[PDB]
């Protein structure tokens, strides 16, 4: 299989603006269920404005 | 190879399930959460909730100070054990190198 040593090395200061990039990607996926959360929202009031 | 790693992995054993590393116990993998807890600049923590035989998991996930944060991730229902038992905590570190270090 083999490793390489690349894997091995870090620099701290970059490791930890990636663990704010993480840090990101949460704000990301609850963008992600707002838009479909706004999506059905609009969708069933449009049913229910025809309906009533 | 999945890609399922970093992840935590519930698996309950009666002792005759053999856990093979390779597939990480994807096979015998009774819930899992696929969710990195390395270099967190707090210390991560998780809830453990058996409760009425349903094992809900609940992680603060350490990028705040907050320790009360907890989010569910996975959980199972119906889940055996024996009643008496003995709880343990254990780490490895293989050929690449990791520090478990537990805090409470």
């Amino acid at each position: 299989q083999g490793q390489p040593a690349e894997e091995i090395f870090e620099s701290v200061g970059d490791r930890e603006l990636r663990q704010v990039f993480e840090g990101q990607n949460r704000i990301h996926l609850e963008i992600k269920q707002l838009n479909r959360q706004l999506d059905m929202i609009l969708d069933e009031q449009r049913r229910y404005v025809s309906s009533l | 190879g999945k890609k399922n790693n970093p992840a935590i992995v519930i698996i309950g054993n009666n002792g005759q399930i053999h856990y093979d590393h390779q597939n990480d116990g994807a096979s015998q993998a009774l819930a899992s959460c696929q969710r990195d807890f390395r270099n967190k600049p707090y210390p991560v923590r998780a809830k453990i909730t058996y409760y009425q035989n349903t094992l809900t998991v609940m992680i603060n996930n350490g990028f705040t100070p907050d320790k009360n944060d907890y989010e569910f991730c996975a959980k199972v229902e119906n889940m055996i054990i024996p009643a008496q038992g003995h709880f343990g905590i254990s780490a490895a570190t293989g050929g690449l190198a990791d520090d478990h270090d537990v805090l409470s």
